[PDB]
């Protein structure tokens, strides 16, 4: 909200979250970790 | 090679024409590939690099 005590802090402590990788780590861990296709592309094969 | 066989001719004509089709596939697959030069992107993956 405009004009709240959490607006600054907030702001600061979503890019200290991207900067040490928690938001990455938990975008993959929600997204690949938790994914029910595992083999993902690392066991596709790469048909060539 | 070898005089007359009857069933040497069945072998041969089995023989002949399979070994026909796969040189024809080789010829075939061959000019597929000199005519489609489709560039082949290796390693886009950062895991597999």
């Amino acid at each position: 909200p405009k004009g709240s005590s959490l607006g600054t802090p907030v702001n600061l402590a979503v890019l200290k979250l991207s900067e040490q990788g928690l938001l990455d780590k938990l975008k993959n861990k929600w997204w690949y970790d938790k994914g029910e296709c595992g083999a993902k592309d690392s066991g596709s094969k790469e048909k060539t | 090679i070898s005089p007359r066989s009857l069933s040497g001719r069945i072998v041969g004509g089995v023989w002949w024409f399979f070994t026909l089709i796969i040189i024809s596939s080789y010829t075939a697959n061959l000019a597929a590939f000199l005519t489609v030069e489709r560039m082949v992107s290796p390693i886009e993956s950062a895991e597999d690099l």
